[PDB]
């Protein structure tokens, strides 16, 4: 059958932590999209159109993870595109539907599956026009042709759900220009809530073409991951970094363990890099490379305890035998 | 605009077979665009200003005749090729688009 | 004077050299402190707070003094805005120039090795003409300003008010080392 | 059994001098990959991604040596590919399936071994994406190779010719890919991301230190270089090679089996002249080579131009028995001391 | 005066002084004032940021000026990392000669017919008011006089007693005499 908007959020909470407003917004839009695709698409019925989503949030907030989790849930194919990988000059057409070749390759080139798939477009704000025009012509219903899987293949993208996202850095000041009294005054507003009240004129002033805003009616916002959520991300998710490395140590006879201060310090270090949960993997691997090389040599070892001093200082994890 | 002049009116175009660009080392198909109807469209934003400049010229001075001074809809309804030329369209293209809706 | 034009690499943007230095949070107070020169400093301090309320502002001072009210507009703006205002003495900081130098964020008040810093009681804040009743009023206002300046100077320097009253009686010239020992500046830059 | 990282690096030191962090990274990643395959209990929810390796570094830093030494030690189906030969499937050249074909040939076409082997790809920085073409019919040598390579690096099944002249299905889920190259534009990409500098008295003001720059590479920097993001995401392990210092260059000059010093001593062994270098000569040769910014390759140029005025005369000089190259011969326009 | 405009090929239009600043040339022309000295300081600070390693060329054609203004240039020259080479064009007198001698040792130049004049300071400010005020300003002027002679003696590798004699009255020197004295290192010809 089809998952309800509540069940979508239920399964999506296991992979993503936080951003509940964007979670329910995606769940509703996706459920409505795949219910429209079940309508009697013939006769004197109403021709139903899709509603795309615009995910505004910082880097590492989980936009790509949200889209991929939705795809895994609904059995549909999914490919992430990057508006930064589309050049102003040249054949913006020829490479904008290469994403369709990528999506087809992800589903054995069966158009029946690709035409009802999901496409995430990264860095939607970094193109603030030819790229915007092509993404608009493609987001709207169009029949594109690509090379074969080995004669050309046709793909109509009208039924494809598009989830564009990006870290609109200077959008909050565009909003504050109209929501607050003043910026440079003595007593005048000196400095995600304002992202939540974003209106089309702000995105247009940011440099998004109005016709692109018209095909992105759903605007969802993602809040920056704090030092607390970055700890859950390390432990709670289905694919938690702690879980991955504990399995790495667990295929051998050594039990890996972390101190709560170690998780908090490593989460603060990741937050200090302005990358969110993206930097967690590098610092965890740096911290556990102390033993992943020595563990092959160590004999009689039973468990390893990773303290906060290993993450903050040049300390070695405590080896108790 | 210049490349569209011959295409809009009757010509024998050489098109690629749905596969690549328009190169010299390219296989081609001959298509006659004589009976192909072309419908051009666009949002001429600064056209209302041009129409207002032409219809409300007037003039300055104690001895000059000052003309009266109608939004986008009213002005567009009286558009002429002179305004489209001042806007940036070449006359060779406007002559190939006789109907203006 | 012809102010040179410099090119910032980003595309390119052409600045006069003072707007280029303002881009990196350097505000100059050069020459006498007037209503117009003080308001430019205030405008720059306000602007820099909006650009980044957390980054330090560098206030370069080469001034023989000037109006007290004009200098107080700078002084209150320095204390009001969130970012620390570091002060540096180039050439000289005298009278209100020395006051604004000592007004920098504690720990970030600097002077160059051969700079000259001079502190003194205020002179005429305005003429004392008219009738004896008018002269009494202006004399009382000047004494209130004199006490206010000595009190704020004593606070800046971590000294007693009685010390500043002695030392500002007549023109008190100080080297960078003497101003550091006095409490007007925190460090002397060399390289 | 399975050679452990300590054993792996202990034998990489026999051929590669310096680059200790990269040897540790490669050894740990290879051991984890092989152990992960031996214990596929990770079929649980934990999705331990295939820990592919990206080997970035300057020219002459030892990328192609690390690959070969790792190959000849691991005793596993190993192939060395060159992206300069790779092309799109529908054009002349070697499509990405020839690499799987070579991997099968390296294991007597026993697909069970090939599906668990290693694939090294040199000069992968040469297939980066570029703007629409001058030389325009299709950017064949570029992004097309990247996509055909991505389709192999992620779990797929390839069809390749038989063992003789019936195609073989090869699943590359368990084939480890180690890509490398001298990303010549990466230091500029990083130096644009950082190197903000500053002006004023209280601001820090400041040849590119490509060592620490390469040590702080981010996936987006490689995306700007021209690599597709989906390929970098499949290359989580990034091994960086430092510029060889004077001491590492000296060791390379003298210690290896085929060192330059031994090569020229044997080159003079075709005659009956002994070649001897002074410690200061080796130090100055290493310094001058490091100043050329070509790695260990700039060492041969120095030793060749310093001995040029001698190899030209050795067959003519009779009675010569020994030649001594001092620090003056390298740093100054001097002639080596001829011992008759 | 009309400052000519020149075109840099890279096109960018500069006035000729901004074009020379692009080549790390800073001019001190005419009297040293708060405003002219702060422009020199602004240019010295800007050039250090553009390249902290490359030399800065400080062209001096000045009869003197304010001591405090000249000291802002002097401390900026010594503070910034890049060497400040100094060149005397026409004349370097009073604080102009001080800033000329203040250049990096080995990089202080003068043109063959330039005139270099060193002397004790005059009034750094008026000496009016009461005898107590006049005593204070006289003491401050004497401290400045000693500071200038001490820094000049350091620049010239001479004894303080030599500079005290030679700066008593206006001491005019040719480029050769200034080189022998220790104010400059070389005299340029071609
Ligand atoms: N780390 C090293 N240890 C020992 N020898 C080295 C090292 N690096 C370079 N060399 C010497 O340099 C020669 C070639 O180096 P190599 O081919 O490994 O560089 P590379 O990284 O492949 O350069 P490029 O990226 O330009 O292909 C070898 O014969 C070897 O003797
Ligand atoms: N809210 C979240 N919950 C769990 N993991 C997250 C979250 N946000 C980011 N991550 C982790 O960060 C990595 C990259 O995040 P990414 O999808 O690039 O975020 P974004 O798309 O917002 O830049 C992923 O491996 C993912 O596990
Ligand atoms: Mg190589």
């Amino acid at each position: 059958k089809l998952p309800t908007p509540a069940e979508i959020v239920a399964n999506l909470n296991d992979h993503v932590i936080g951003q509940e407003q964007a979670k329910k917004a995606l769940a509703v839009s996706v459920y409505n999209h795949y219910k429209r695709l079940r309508h009697p698409k013939a006769g004197a019925n109403v021709e139903l159109s899709k509603s795309n989503i615009l995910l505004i949030g910082p880097t590492g907030s989980g936009k790509t993870l949200l889209a991929q989790s939705l795809a895994r849930k609904l059995d549909v194919p999914f490919v992430m595109a990057d508006a930064t990988t589309l050049t102003e000059a040249g054949y913006v057409g020829e490479d904008v539907e290469q994403i369709i070749t990528k999506l087809l390759g992800k589903c054995d080139f069966d158009v029946e599956k690709a035409q009802r798939g999901i496409v995430y477009i990264d860095q939607i704000d970094k193109i603030s026009e030819g790229v915007q025009q092509a993404l608009l012509k493609l987001i709207e219903g169009t029949v594109a042709s690509v090379p074969p899987q080995g004669e050309f293949i046709n793909v109509d993208t009208t039924n494809i759900l598009f989830i564009c996202g990006g870290a609109f850095a200077g959008l909050e000041k565009v909003i504050r220009q109209r929501t607050e009294k003043g910026g440079i005054g003595f007593g005048a507003s000196v400095h995600t809530k304002l992202f939540g009240i974003v209106e089309p004129e702000d995105l247009i002033k940011f440099g998004l073409i109005p016709e692109l805003i018209g095909r992105l009616p759903v605007i969802a916002t993602l809040e920056i991951l704090d030092e607390d959520a970055l700890i859950n991300i390390l432990t709670e998710p289905k694919n938690a970094l702690v879980k991955q490395y504990q399995a790495l140590f667990g295929m051998e006879n050594v039990e890996l363990e972390f101190e709560e201060g170690a998780l908090r310090s490593i989460a603060r270090q990741a937050m200090e890099r302005k990358t969110g949960a993206r930097g967690l993997r590098s610092i965890v691997e740096r911290c556990l490379l102390d033993t992943m090389y020595r563990l092959p040599d160590l004999k009689g070892l039973k468990k390893v305890v990773v303290g906060k001093a290993v993450i903050e200082e040049g300390r070695e994890p405590e080896l108790v035998f | 605009q210049q490349a569209l002049l011959k295409l809009i009116e009757g010509t024998v175009a050489s098109v690629p077979p749905q596969g690549g660009r328009k190169h010299p080392n390219q296989e081609f198909i001959n298509v006659d665009t004589t009976n192909i109807l072309f419908i051009c469209g666009g949002a001429f934003a600064g056209l209302e200003k041009v129409i207002r400049q032409r219809t409300e010229k007037g003039g300055i001075g104690f001895g000059a005749s000052v003309h009266s001074k109608a939004d986008i809809t009213k002005l567009f309804g009286i558009v002429e090729p002179e305004d489209l030329i001042k806007f940036g369209l070449i006359p060779e293209l406007i002559g190939r688009l006789p109907v203006i809706a | 004077y012809l102010v040179p034009t410099v090119i910032e690499q980003s595309g390119e943007r052409a600045f006069d050299i003072y707007s280029r230095l303002l881009k990196e949070r350097i505000v100059f107070l050069v020459g006498p402190v007037t209503d117009e020169s003080a308001n430019l400093v205030v405008a720059q301090l306000l602007f820099l707070e909006s650009e980044n309320p957390d980054k330090d502002i560098f206030f370069y001072i080469n001034s023989p003094g000037g109006s007290v009210t004009a200098g107080m507009s700078i002084y209150d703006t320095m204390n009001f805005i969130k970012p620390d205002v570091s002060t540096l003495c180039l050439g000289q900081a005298a009278s209100m120039g020395a006051f604004l130098l000592s007004a920098g964020e504690k720990g970030k008040r600097f002077a160059l090795p051969n700079s000259r810093i001079m502190i003194h009681q205020p002179l005429i804040s305005g003429g004392l003409g008219g009738q004896a009743s008018d002269i009494e009023i202006h004399a009382r206002e000047l004494l209130k300003i004199k006490e206010k300046l000595n009190r704020l100077m004593a606070k800046h320097c971590d000294r007693d008010l009685a010390d500043l009253e002695r030392d500002t009686d007549r023109d008190n010239f100080m080297s960078a080392e003497e101003a550091k020992e006095y409490g007007l500046i925190d460090q002397i830059l060399e390289n």
